[PDB]
């Protein structure tokens, strides 16, 4: 089960997921990747269902680009996250409901550094920092305890390595590595996968 | 609920808070979920109040009765031992009930998690109830065999907090004991809403 | 409430030799205890080439037969020739996919010649998965069939026997055979045994019969 | 709705509105394209400059994708529905299939809906045509044409537009090898084959340019005149003191 | 519950020629909360709030939808809203979903533009309007907030007693309950002025 | 079988005009003439109700009608036209009150009517309207009156006329009256700029006079319209 | 079906003045094999022995139960038990489970300890006895072994041609089956000697 | 059902058993579960026949029609996406199916692994079908992408046959395709039974 | 979820367990020990439900023991196993059934080395190798292709040594550490506890 962690400071965006595509018992795949790139300075982080996570997740994306193309100009992270929402909560009474919970992590050019957070019923919420799945219970009160909205990058990694390790100790989930990128006014970077050299 | 124990070099630390709820109605906030077994026994409590409160009462009657055939004091494993056997003969009926059997035994510091569902494992720490998981964030996050005391009770206090802040059926006030060798000592009960005046600023 | 489904019992078996090609079936049409009539071979005649055996629910049977045949008549329309056997086959399999969600509760078996001129056999399954084979059984006695012509066609299980090739004789009387045994067990299998023989000449048709309990 | 057949045969064989629209075509402002080695260039002509306008909220150059861009010429109108349409389609095609899309397909795209729209009831064919340029992957330069009559063609270079047979004859007899060897080069060759035609200026000039795994790039009329200064000195420097 | 998933409390009270209206501030899921400055109060124009409880997405939905006829409403008419017209407004959206409904239940509380006139109703989730004197309360905490509003609301409140009431009986309603809380904020809405505090509270 | 033509009737000439929809203005300038005047404390419409024998009952089919109990209406041009615009602005009206439990603002009954007038003269197959029509309502206090003509636009007036003699009427309004009028004077001069037509004796059923009030709209009673006839009170 | 969930086949054949009886070697749990060497087939004495298929656990309870009865019956009574006794005293067994049944249907084959005359029957999972003269089978591919045992068996068959013919329905009956095989196993008893065989067959 | 692919430097090997069960009864032994979409693209099969036939049949048509189109070959990438996008629309309807998509491509040796529930990843090895954990076992205890291609040959050929020694529902005989840059090869066809008296003595 | 282990050699039984006791989702317990000492040559490797396993267990062993006091001498590992199996099978059917599933290692005097598998329906099987859990889905198949019947201690360990390592790459659930144990005519040895330097 698929674990989604974000982290927002004074003028940066962190985020995380972890790399495991599993089905029934096994790992599928080890360096399965859950984010997607929406704008130069938007990513997009969905978990949950079999299909409706890609299907959805690329659908908002090409949206994004259309958008784009046909304006010249990127959307605003909440202008996004409103997009992405809006269209979750169409579907949400239709025929085809789309089973997803994401992060939008994003920065704008006026509004500095954004972290949102959507339930699968479509509930938008911003945030200094949220997580989804069941890792999310053992990590977020670590968050509560040691998060600062000052926080630099450098103990915002720091922080993220302390709730991965917590899953590694705690969580029944096996969860070896994890994908880590972070957001600023310079667009998306991608950092050294935390990892834990198990076997 | 939200209650944990951990054992370090000085004794046991245990912890709690006191919210009692019949669905998302409060009921109360002044519920003591430790349980004062012996001076030398302390049982945590989580889950169905009835349930928990009159078996631990029962393992405490069960309990003074050894210690008068025995002419000694009944052991840790020997405590969680007859509750847990006490309990599982109701496997099944429905039994809601998790919790911790904390001392001092002849084989020194002593802590055991018991369930209704039947499990019963020695560890060093332990948090139980519908909180449980952000305890034990932080508490993991803080804990260290060579703890210094109030370095413990910051930890324990702090990590019964955070649980309460994130979990809606967590709340009231922490409670805190400390089991030594000479018994148990009753810490500190404060208030929710004046830690955090004091963790916050 | 109401089911759409009624099983009719009947077995069905096909056999496909270098120059021919068996397809038979017993003539019991029944229902729940009862029996519906002893006279329904579970045989159809396609093309001179192709013959169809069908079980199970009689009212898809009859159904998708008649769709065969109306289909058959359309092709021939369409490219001024007849079908070929996997041909249909391949028609067949889309057909019966076409009511993936509502199955037509129907086995069947395609007998008859290739355009070399051998034998070919293909089984299907009531969703329209095929596949070629030299000899199959389906319907109510399968489980019955199938073991003894895995041992006798197949020569399975069998140390130091040689692969003589199946001559129409042999294959005629390990169908009667097999017909035979299978009318002791199941009680679904009875009453008469038709066999359809498709040859370069054309199309044979003898009826064994089989107990009446 | 409207069921009424408007693009028809006439009796010596011919679709009237089709051709129509090509005379509507013929109206629109210049718009040229050139294909190199490692860039491909298209520059649009007369721009109305009434320099009480916008200049950005009139450009005849857009672009699709990533992958490709695309200039136009006659009913801008009907070339903003063609090109939004154009974006559309080359979004779902990423959603249909992973890989991205060819300036082939998207040229094949477009010529179809331009077709359908000359075979539609109750419709009408866009008064457009369109020079479409790209960089698909293989690093292969493409540069098409297509025609409200819905056919389309790959070219080295080409014209569309008001003065179109002027410029098209023009670029054959100076598109070589020597030319467009470099970026630089074949930009000039844009501006001079432009400058074949336009009134003379530079100010009435936009030219944009496609290169490698870049992104689209517009030039400013100050790299547009020095260019063009380049282009006026070498008007001088070879065919002056030889004149 | 389908209500109870989020959990919430909204809360309208009547004073003299002012108007009050608060909400609790937790965005949770079932047990866990994830959010501690969740809107839940809208301005639908000057002096003219809605405050929605119930399903999150439904909150936020009406909300954007009522917004949208809103926006409408007072462009091709050259007017602000009535209250009682936002109210039948707000029953109309909510009714349209008869067999499909929101899962929230709108408080409306506001000035009337043109006097200055108190107004507080209440609706169904399927938009049946209720219109009171005195107060209205919506949220999984519902009886909560009756017990303290029917002993501690008086008639002609000033906006400052009204304040201290509508306060204390959001603060008390929501300490019993366990899906409601994590702040409190109040806006006391007067001809002249808007005033907006978010009061001291349990955060467990 | 039936099914209808998709194309406009109404398009623009060369020189630019909306031919159909100035013919059908001719239509509406050619209907009996009817007057509109507001009057500070209500307002009131008139027209000339003059059948063509003693063989017709003037008292089953009117004139001026109502829309709802506050907004009334009269017109000039074809009378079928003006009979289906009235069903469907008593409909939108309904439309109206049932969305927000509050009596439509007149403005809004007369832009809604005038989208609809104006649907016929670009949608298939259809010829506009040859009405103009004249909107009365008491809204908010303030009394309103509105005319909406057959291409879908539609003006404010304090005071007008429409159908035959609108050029005299408007020219009369324009001189013989003017604001702070009571309900009455209003009348007086409607039924006086009415007179400056009505070729006859103008009798209590050759003409029908309806009032809006902050009371709401009703027509006038044949007997009203008598002692107003009366040249006096 | 519980008696699908450890698989298995067991069959008896008569011959001259011999007898026979195979079984198949697996021992799975639904579609995971764990064993290729599980015993299904126990002697109940000299010339007498019970083949057991279904739910693994009760044939090996059974067998042990009914060792348990024998071996007080053979103490009781100085005697060997004869084959009619020995389907009886299973029928007994089995029919004191009557409404909790053990899940497993016995077979029984051997000769008469007096006679030598041959003898073969088998049971329902509550105890219904049934001698035949031919053959009798039990387990999840009953209709694949009555195919071959119905089209292979002949009456007076010497001790060479009862192991051919025996070994030929269980190899292809249970190849077959998808639960049924690893191995099959023989064994061939006449007056004189008792011969036991493991086939080669498919694993898979 | 019980395939496995993997790709290594040489290309991308793909293996499959035969058997065909109808509940216990096995309905066929020559089963091929190897679909040959294109000489460059191959589809394994798992699941439901009828299903995984049709629309891998169906996946081919629509391959046929691309290359028509544009002139060129479909990408591995753009195959599986186009069969993922046709189940897709049919999620929670019933269709049982999981396949892999394979080939060389554009981009060099490419695998896909397909669902009927919605998946579509790449990856470097895949086991689908009912025994596909025994598979998956003895494939990467002995996987490489240094492999030598007989020795790649023997790990799929044996880990297919491990799958039908433990898996009561694959067995029948072991098929074995390679892809390479030129197209793929139809490696081997062996009897289960045979492959046990080679590996067994 | 729980995994055992057992491999038989030519003169000893090398056994193994995880050291995972979980509930929910959190590992509660990262030493937790699934072996039971019955005689001092027999171990008893129990999983499964809650209670059922240690209540079990304990029950089976003092019991064992009893035999011991009681005779003199040991139960052999056989006896022992068929004791277990007859008390597992004659609570089936009775109002409190113990789910569990069981391995049994042991070492005759007489009969040397033994291995036995019981499933929570109390089947009773020996066999050379077995294992329990969903581990032993991606296992067994690895002890199919490397075992051999005379396969020695070291050989051994390193067999074991290959599943675990598959369960770190396979498997979805974490399992860190493992209790290793061997048996021969010594009695218990208690090994190295295999483990993966995660986190
Ligand atoms: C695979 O999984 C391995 C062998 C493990 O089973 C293979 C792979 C493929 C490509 C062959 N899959 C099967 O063997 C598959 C099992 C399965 C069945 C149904 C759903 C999911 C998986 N077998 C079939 O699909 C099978 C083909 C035989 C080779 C004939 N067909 C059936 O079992 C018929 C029903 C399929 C179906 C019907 C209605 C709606 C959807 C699908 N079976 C019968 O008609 C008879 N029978 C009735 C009662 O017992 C079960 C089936
Ligand atoms: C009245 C309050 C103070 C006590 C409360 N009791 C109750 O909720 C009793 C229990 C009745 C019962 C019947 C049959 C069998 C068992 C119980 N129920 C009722 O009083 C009436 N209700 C009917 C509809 O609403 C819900 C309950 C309770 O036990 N609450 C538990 C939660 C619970 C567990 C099992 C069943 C029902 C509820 C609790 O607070 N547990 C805490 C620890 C203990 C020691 C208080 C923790 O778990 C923390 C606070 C999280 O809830």
């Amino acid at each position: 089960m698929e674990y989604l962690i974000g982290i927002q400071g004074p003028d940066y965006v962190l985020v995380a997921s972890d790399r495991v595509a599993a089905s029934n018992i096994v790992q599928m795949k080890d360096d399965h990747d859950k984010m997607f790139k929406m704008s130069e300075k938007i990513l997009l982080l969905c978990v949950g269902e079999a299909g409706d996570t890609v299907q959805f997740a690329e659908y908002i994306q090409k949206n994004v680009q259309l958008y784009k193309m046909r304006n010249g100009y990127e959307l605003s992270p909440t202008a996004a996250a409103n997009f992405t929402r809006r269209n979750l909560a169409d579907c949400l009474r239709s025929r085809t409901p789309y089973h997803v919970n994401l992060l939008l992590a994003g920065y704008d050019e006026h509004e500095g550094p954004a972290l949102y957070y959507m339930d699968y019923l479509a509930a938008l919420a911003k945030a200094p920092f949220a997580a989804h799945g069941y890792g999310a219970f053992l990590t977020l009160s670590i968050l509560d305890r040691y998060y600062t909205p000052t926080i630099s990058r450098e103990r915002a990694v720091e922080l993220l390595r302390k709730c991965l390790e917590e899953l590694q100790k705690r969580f029944i989930l096996n969860l070896p590595t994890f994908s880590v990128r972070i957001i600023d006014k310079n667009g998306i970077h991608d950092l050294d996968n935390i990892s834990f050299p198990k076997q | 609920t939200t209650t944990l124990a951990f054992k370090f070099r000085h004794g046991v630390i245990v912890a709690a808070d006191s919210r009692a709820t019949a669905g998302a109605y409060i009921a109360s906030q002044t519920v003591k979920k430790v349980i004062e077994i012996n001076p030398y026994l302390l049982g945590t409590m989580a889950g169905g109040a009835a349930d928990c409160s009159f078996w631990e009462r029962l393992l405490a009657r069960q309990c003074r009765i050894y210690e008068l055939r025995n002419k000694e004091r009944i052991s840790v494993a020997a405590a969680s031992k007859l509750l847990a056997n006490m309990v599982y003969q109701y496997k099944g009926m429905g039994l809601s009930m998790g919790t911790m059997i904390c001392g001092w035994d002849k084989r020194g510091p002593g802590l055991y998690y018991v369930d209704s569902e039947g499990n019963r494992i020695s560890g060093a720490t332990f948090s139980v109830g519908s909180g449980s998981v952000y305890a034990y964030g932080v508490m993991d996050r803080g804990y260290s065999y060579d703890l210094e005391v109030e370095q413990a009770y910051d930890l324990a206090r702090r990590a019964i907090y955070q649980a309460t802040y994130r979990d809606a059926y967590s709340g009231g006030a922490v409670n805190l004991y400390h089991v030594r060798e000479d018994g148990w000592i009753r810490v500190s009960s404060d208030n929710v809403a004046d830690l955090h005046e004091k963790y916050s600023g | 409430r109401f089911s759409p489904y009624v099983f009719n019992g009947g077995t069905i078996l096909a056999i496909a030799g270098e120059d021919f090609a068996i397809v038979a079936s017993d003539t019991r049409l029944s229902e729940g205890f009862s029996i519906h009539t002893r006279d329904s071979p579970k045989c159809y005649k396609l093309t001179d080439k192709t013959v169809i055996g069908c079980s199970g629910f009689h009212g898809d049977c009859l159904t998708l037969t008649k769709i065969i045949e109306a289909r058959l008549k359309m092709y021939k329309h369409s490219n001024n020739k007849a079908m070929t056997t996997g041909a249909i086959a391949a028609m067949l399999s889309t057909i019966l996919y076409s009511r993936r969600f509502f199955p037509y509760y129907v086995y069947n078996i395609i007998g008859g010649l290739d355009e070399e001129g051998k034998g070919a056999v293909y089984s299907f399954d009531p969703v329209g998965s095929y596949q070629r084979d030299s000899f199959k059984a389906g319907g109510s006695a399968s489980a019955m069939l199938q073991p003894l012509l895995d041992n006798q066609v197949g020569f399975k299980n069998m140390q130091n026997v040689e692969h003589v090739p199946l001559s129409l004789d042999r294959a005629m009387r390990l169908v009667k055979d097999v017909f035979i045994s299978a009318a002791e067990r199941d009680v679904y299998t009875g009453d008469a045994l038709r066999i359809c023989i498709v040859t370069k000449e054309g199309i044979r048709e003898e009826t064994v019969s089989l107990r009446k309990d | 709705s409207y069921d009424r057949a408007i693009t028809v045969f006439s009796p010596d064989g011919h679709l009237f509105q089709v051709e129509y629209a090509q005379e509507a075509v013929k109206k629109g402002s210049t718009a040229v394209g050139v294909r190199g080695r490692d860039i491909v260039v298209l520059g649009v002509e007369k721009k109305s400059v009434a320099k009480l306008q916008d200049e950005r909220t009139v450009r005849k150059i857009c672009a699709l994708d990533d992958n490709v861009c695309m200039a136009f010429a006659g009913l801008t109108a009907d070339a903003r529905i063609v090109i939004n349409r154009a974006r559309v389609e080359c979004q779902s095609h990423r959603l249909t299939v992973e890989d991205p899309v060819t300036v082939e397909y998207i040229t094949r795209y477009i010529a179809s809906l331009k077709q359908r729209y000359t075979q539609s009831n109750g419709r009408r064919p866009f008064g457009i045509s369109a020079l479409i340029v790209g960089f698909d992957f293989d690093g292969t330069p493409r540069l098409y044409q297509t025609d409200p009559s819905g056919t389309y063609h790959a070219w080295k270079a080409n014209a569309i537009g008001r003065g179109a047979k002027s410029v098209r004859e023009f670029l054959e007899k100076n598109y070589t090898d020597e030319a467009i060897e470099t970026d630089d080069l074949t930009i000039k060759l844009v501006i001079k084959a432009l400058l074949e035609v336009v009134q003379s200026g530079g100010k009435n000039i936009e030219l944009a340019v496609m290169r490698r795994d870049q992104s689209l790039k517009i030039l400013n009329p100050e790299e547009i005149e020095k260019y063009v200064a380049e282009i006026e000195k070498e008007k001088e420097e070879n065919e002056k003191k030889k004149q | 519950s389908i209500m109870s998933y989020n959990g919430g409390a909204v809360m309208a009270m009547k004073g003299k020629n002012c108007v009050a209206i608060a909400a609790d501030r937790r965005f949770g899921i079932q047990a866990q909360m994830v959010t501690t400055d969740f809107q839940k109060i809208f301005p639908m124009g000057d002096r003219l709030y809605i405050g929605l409880a119930g399903l999150a997405t439904d909150v936020q939905t009406v909300a954007q939808r009522l917004k949208f006829r809103l926006n409408l409403y007072e462009l091709k008419e050259g007017r602000q809203i009535k209250p009682y017209t936002l109210m039948s407004m707000v029953a109309n959206l909510l009714y349209e979903k008869r067999f499909g409904p929101y899962y929230t239940e709108p408080v409306i509380a506001g000035l009337d533009p043109k006097t200055f006139k108190p107004f507080i109703c209440s609706l169904d989730l399927i938009g049946c309007p209720m219109v009171t004197d005195d107060f209205v309360v919506s949220g999984t905490c519902a009886e909560q907030m009756y017990g303290m509003c029917e002993s501690l609301w008086e008639p002609n409140m000033d906006p400052d007693h009204l304040f201290e009431t509508i306060s204390q009986a959001m603060l008390n309603a929501v300490d019993r309950d366990a899906v409601s809380g994590m702040g409190v904020i109040v806006h006391i809405i007067e001809k002249d002025k808007i005033t907006t505090r978010t009061l001291k509270a349990r955060m467990d | 079988a039936e099914r209808g033509y998709s194309f406009s009737l109404t398009t623009f000439s060369p020189s630019g005009k909306l031919v159909q929809i100035e013919y059908a203005l001719a239509a509406v300038a050619g209907g009996a003439p009817s007057v509109g005047i507001k009057a500070a404390n209500g307002v009131v419409l008139a027209t000339e109700k003059k059948q063509k024998s003693i063989l017709y009952d003037e008292r089953s089919v009117h004139k001026v009608e109502p829309i709802t109990k506050h907004i009334g209406l009269v017109y000039s041009g074809m009378g079928p036209d003006y009979r289906v615009l009235v069903h469907r602005a008593r409909k939108l009206a309904q439309q109206y009150y049932l969305v927000y439990q509050e009596p439509i603002p007149t403005a809004q009954l007369v832009q809604r009517v005038a989208s609809v007038m104006q649907e016929y003269t670009q949608s298939g197959g259809v010829r506009p309207f040859g009405v103009s029509l004249l909107i009365c309502g008491w809204n908010e206090g303030r009394p309103y009156l509105f005319q909406s003509d057959p291409s879908g636009a539609y003006f404010a007036w304090k005071a007008t006329a429409m159908g035959k003699n609108y050029v005299n009427g408007k020219t009369f309004l324009e001189k013989r009256y003017n604001e702070d009028l009571e309900l009455e004077d209003a009348i007086h001069t409607a039924i006086l700029t009415l007179k400056e037509s009505f070729e006859g004796q103008m009798t209590e059923d050759n003409i029908e006079v309806g009032i809006c009030n902050e009371a709401g709209f009703r027509r006038l009673t044949p007997t009203e319209v008598k002692d107003y006839l009366a040249a006096i009170a």
